[PDB]
């Protein structure tokens, strides 16, 4: 059960949400991730590449 | 004497009266329990690797 917990931590990497108010380049990590997710989604739409 | 020897040996070998017992019942029960627990451990292992 402990090993299963470790596998879970490796997959989710929870430490990325621990500093929300930190801005870099005028944006927070979340914002950056969001920007990334929108961009990844736009690329996937253009590149017909239906994920 | 012969009758007594026969009765004593028989009682020892047939503890539940109907079946010749070669293994100690207490031990036979433990083997079964250990086999069952190992099967559970093998499932958990396969599940995690998968």
């Amino acid at each position: 059960k402990e090993v299963q917990a470790t596998v879970m931590d490796w997959w989710e990497q929870p430490v990325q949400l621990c500093l929300p108010s930190e801005e870099r380049g005028g944006l927070t990590l979340r914002q950056w991730r969001e920007r990334w997710t929108v961009a990844v989604t736009a690329l996937q739409r253009a590149t017909g590449s239906r994920s | 004497k012969l009758d007594s020897h026969l009765k004593e040996l028989r009682d020892f070998m047939y503890p539940e009266g109907n079946t010749l017992m070669l293994t100690t019942p207490e031990l036979s029960g433990e083997f079964h329990q250990l086999g069952s627990q190992l099967e559970k451990l093998n499932h958990i292992t396969v599940e995690i690797l998968g």
